[PDB]
């Protein structure tokens, strides 16, 4: 789910 | 107060992890939990004797300093290093009243001129968040500051950075799991470096965050919340769902 930063 | 421990001497991903798991176990009841998301105790009514829990950190150096860490917002207060023990300087007369509350057997308390936020503690660093390196090896060093400021051989600008390597590598870590997995990665790939900014855009967003997702309307937001990406670029998030697995604790509100 940390994918929205990259 | 409850103790929790970690050392940076043989650490690893999963002693870390266990780490960060234990700190933010020990910081929460469980009962509390919106949108997935769990809510630290509310200051207002909390008893004295559940406000604080302590970290207590080692290194290969073989020394210990004690961290405190105010359950309401999980954020750093104060530490003990040998006999004695340091505490930023209080908010107000109940922040102040209850750090008495801390390290009571030591024989030498001091209360810093300066509080733990961010934009001070750069400042007496000479260094900006975007410019101190994280992962082990900064920890370590920290460590070891935090305890050399007790004996005299620790300076003002050393003591600030360490102070901003281990809120960063604690309490943000226990705030959010995006921050623990910056760590993580640091310490997986025996790195050291500085946060990019979508880190530090975090930290400085988490009681924006936490109001927006709790004043949400069933997880909807009044208003966007901005952040950014690790290049830097700005972007908007609308609702909670995408920050549930961001967001570890949140700081209370309302009931």
């Amino acid at each position: 789910g940390f994918g929205l930063f990259d | 107060y409850p103790i929790i421990n970690f050392t940076t001497a043989g650490a690893t991903v999963q002693s870390y992890t266990n780490f960060i798991r234990a700190v933010r176990g020990r910081l929460t009841t469980g009962a509390d939990v919106r949108h997935e998301i769990p809510v630290l105790p509310n200051r207002v009514g909390l008893p004295i004797n559940q406000r604080f829990i302590l970290v207590e950190l080692s290194n290969h150096a073989e020394l210990s300093v004690t961290l405190a860490l105010d359950v309401t917002n999980a954020y750093v207060v104060g530490y003990r290093a040998g006999n004695s023990a340091y505490f930023f300087h209080p908010d107000n007369q109940e922040d102040a009243e209850a750090i008495t509350h801390l390290f009571t057997d030591v024989q030498n308390r001091y209360t810093f001129a300066f509080g733990g936020n961010y934009d001070r503690l750069e400042q007496l660093a000479g260094n900006l968040r975007e410019n101190i390196e994280l992962g082990n090896g900064p920890l370590e060093e920290a460590i070891s500051a935090l305890y050399y400021y007790s004996t005299g051989g620790t300076q003002l600008p050393t003591l600030a950075r360490s102070f901003i390597i281990c809120i960063q590598m604690i309490s943000e870590a226990a705030r959010f799991q995006y921050i623990e997995g910056e760590m993580r990665t640091r310490i997986r790939y025996n790195r050291r470096s500085a946060p990019d900014p979508s880190v530090i855009t975090l930290e400085n967003s988490w009681g924006r965050l936490s109001t927006a997702i709790q004043e949400s309307n069933q997880g909807a937001f009044a208003s966007p919340i901005q952040l950014q990406r690790r290049n830097g670029s700005k972007f908007s998030v609308y609702d909670v769902s995408i920050l549930i697995p961001i967001i570890a604790l949140m700081v209370y509100r309302c009931a």
